[PDB]
C-alpha cells in the first residue's frame, strides 16, 4: 500500500520520529560527559545501598 | 548551469573571506580556543567551492547526462548541505561567545587581561588572556570582528542552503504530464 | 453545424444535443454577438468556449484522447483498483472519496453513499494545490448543508467541471 | 510513483 | 504499472526502520543503565536531593 498522501505523512513522521532520537542521544551523551560515568560510580564516588564512598 | 556557476562562485568567495579572517584570529593572539575559530569551517567550504567549480568546468565540457555524472552530483549535495550544518555551528558558537563577552566588565593586568564576570559573591569565573597590549583594544574591536564574522557565516550558510534546495527542486518539483 | 451533428445523426444520439434543429444554436451564437452583421474567428473562439451544447462532443473526445495514458497516486473506493488509470472522479461532500471511470458510468452502488451529489473530474494527474483547495472546498460545503440545490434525475450532466488543462 | 517527502 | 513502494526502495525502508529500533532500543537501555546504578526514583536521587536554593 502507501500510495499518495499517506506516504508524504509517513515519511514527515518518520524524519520527526529521527530528529527527536537525535537529540535524545545527545541529551544523554551530555548526562554521561557531565557525570563521569564508571559501572561503579560517578568518577571516584562509588554508589552502593548502604550510601556514599 | 548559470546558476549553480553563480552559487559556486559565491560559496569560494565567502570560504576564502572567512578563512581570512580565522587567519586572521589566530594571528592576533593564541588566547582563543581552536573551536572560537572556524577556519577549519572555512578550509571545508573552500574544498566545497573547488569541487563545485570543477563540477561546472566538467559539466560545460563533456560528459554531460551520463549516470556517474548523478552519482557524484549527490555527492555535491551531501557535500554543500554538510557544508551548511558546520557553518551554521560555527554561527552557534561565535554568538554563545559573544553573548558571554559583552555582558562583563575587565581591567588590565601587567600581562595579560585578567578579569572577571559580574558575580552576585566574590566567587565567579576568571578570563586571562595572552600577551594583550590592552584590555581596551583587543576588547573592543573583538566584539567587531565577531559581528562581521557572524554575518559571513550566515551568508554562507543561507548560501549553501539555497545551493542544496535548487538541485532538488530542479528533480523534485515538476513533474511530467504529456506521455 | 448541420454537417457536425450529422455525426451524432449516425449513432442515433443527437436528440440529447437537441437534435437536427440547428436554429437555437445560432440564436444563442447571434444573442452573444448582439446580432453582428458576420461573425469572425475570434468572437466564434470565445462562443465555444463557454461548452455550447451542440458541441460537447469536440472537447471531451479530445479530453478523452488527453485521460487514456495517465496513472493517479489514489485507489477507487468501490472496485479497490489501485492505481486509477484513466479519469478520476472525486466527491465534494465527503472525505478520503475517490472512483474510478467505470465504477462511475456503471454505477456501482455501494451501500450508505449515493451517486447524486456534485463530483469534481480529472484527467492529468493532480497537483498539491488542487488537493489542498479541494480540502477547503469540502470543509466549507460541510459548513452549508440543507440542500441548497438538488438533482435527482440525470437529464444530461456532461460538463462536471473544468480543469484548465 | 517518484517517492519523496 | 503500480504506485508506492515496490522494489529496492521497500528493503531500504525495511533497513532504516530497523536500524532506527535498533537505535532507540540501546538508548533505552543506557537510560535504564543510569536509572538502576544512580537509583534514581519517584522521591529523588535517594542519596541527595539538589534544593532550589
Ligand atoms: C501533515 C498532515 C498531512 C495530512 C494528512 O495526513 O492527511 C492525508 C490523508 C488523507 O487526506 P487527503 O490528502 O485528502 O488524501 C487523499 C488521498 N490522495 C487519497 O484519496 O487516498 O490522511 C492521512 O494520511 C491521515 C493520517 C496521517 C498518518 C501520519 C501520522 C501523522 C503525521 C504528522
Ligand atoms: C536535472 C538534474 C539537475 C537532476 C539531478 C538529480 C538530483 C538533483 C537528485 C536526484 C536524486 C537525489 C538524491 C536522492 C536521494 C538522496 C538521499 C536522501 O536521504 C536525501 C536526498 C538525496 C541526497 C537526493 C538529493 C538530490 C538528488 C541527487
Ligand atoms: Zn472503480
Amino acid at each position: 500500500g502507501i500510495y499518495g498522501w499517506r506516504k508524504r505523512c509517513l515519511y514527515l513522521f518518520v524524519l520527526l520520529l529521527l530528529a527527536i532520537l537525535v537529540v535524545n542521544l545527545a541529551l544523554t551523551i551530555w548526562i554521561l560527559k557531565v557525570m563521569w560515568f564508571s559501572p561503579i560510580g560517578m568518577g571516584h564516588l562509588h554508589v552502593t545501598a548502604d550510601g556514599l564512598r | 548551469c548559470r546558476f549553480p556557476l553563480l552559487l559556486a562562485l559565491l560559496q569560494l568567495a565567502l570560504g576564502i573571506a572567512v578563512t581570512v579572517l580565522g587567519f586572521l584570529m589566530a594571528s592576533i593572539s593564541p588566547s582563543l580556543l581552536v573551536r572560537d575559530t572556524p577556519f577549519w569551517a572555512g578550509s571545508i567550504v573552500c574544498v566545497v567551492a573547488y569541487l563545485g567549480l570543477f563540477m561546472l568546468c566538467v559539466s560545460y565540457q563533456v560528459d554531460e547526462r551520463t549516470c556517474v555524472q548523478f552519482s557524484m552530483k549527490v555527492f555535491y549535495f551531501l557535500l554543500s548541505a554538510l557544508g551548511l550544518m558546520v557553518c551554521m555551528l560555527a554561527v552557534a558558537f561565535a554568538a554563545h561567545h559573544y553573548s558571554l563577552l559583552a555582558q562583563f566588565t575587565c581591567e588590565t593586568s601587567l600581562d595579560s587581561c585578567q578579569c572577571k564576570l559580574p558575580s552576585s559573591e566574590p566567587l565567579s569565573r576568571a578570563f586571562v588572556y595572552r600577551d594583550v597590549t590592552d584590555c581596551t583594544s583587543v576588547t573592543g574591536t573583538f566584539k567587531l570582528f565577531l559581528i562581521i564574522q557572524m554575518v559571513l557565516n550566515l551568508v554562507c550558510g543561507l548560501v549553501c542552503l539555497l545551493a542544496c534546495f535548487v538541485m532538488w527542486k530542479h528533480r523534485y518539483q515538476v513533474f511530467y504530464v504529456g506521455v | 453545424l448541420h454537417d457536425s451533428i450529422q455525426i451524432p445523426r449516425q449513432l442515433g444520439e443527437v436528440a440529447s444535443f437537441g437534435g437536427s434543429n440547428i436554429e437555437p444554436s445560432v440564436r444563442s451564437c447571434f444573442q452573444f454577438a448582439n446580432n453582428k452583421p458576420e461573425i469572425e474567428a475570434a468572437l466564434f473562439l470565445d462562443w465555444m468556449r463557454l461548452e455550447p451544447q451542440s458541441m460537447v462532443w469536440l472537447p471531451v473526445l479530445h479530453r478523452v484522447a488527453a485521460a487514456e495514458t495517465a496513472k493517479h497516486q489514489a485507489k477507487c473506493n468501490i472496485c479497490k483498483e489501485c492505481p486509477i488509470i484513466g479519469f478520476r472522479y472525486r466527491s465534494l461532500k465527503h472525505f478520503n472519496y475517490d472512483i474510478c471511470q467505470s465504477c462511475f458510468f456503471s454505477g456501482r452502488v455501494a451501500k450508505g453513499h449515493k451517486m447524486h451529489y456534485p463530483m469534481v473530474e480529472y484527467c492529468t494527474p493532480t497537483t498539491s494545490g488542487e488537493d489542498v483547495r479541494d480540502f477547503a472546498k469540502v470543509l466549507k460545503n460541510k459548513f452549508r448543508t440543507k440542500r441548497y440545490f438538488a438533482k435527482h434525475p440525470r437529464m444530461g450532466y456532461l460538463p462536471v467541471q473544468t480543469v484548465l488543462e | 510513483a517518484l517517492p519523496k517527502m | 504499472h503500480k504506485t508506492g513502494l515496490r522494489g529496492r526502495k521497500g528493503n531500504l525502508a525495511i533497513c532504516v526502520i530497523v536500524l532506527l529500533f535498533i537505535l532507540a532500543v540501546i538508548n533505552l537501555l543506557i537510560t535504564l543503565v543510569i536509572w538502576a546504578v544512580i537509583r534514581i526514583g519517584p522521591n529523588g536521587c535517594d542519596s541527595m536531593e539538589f534544593h532550589e536554593s
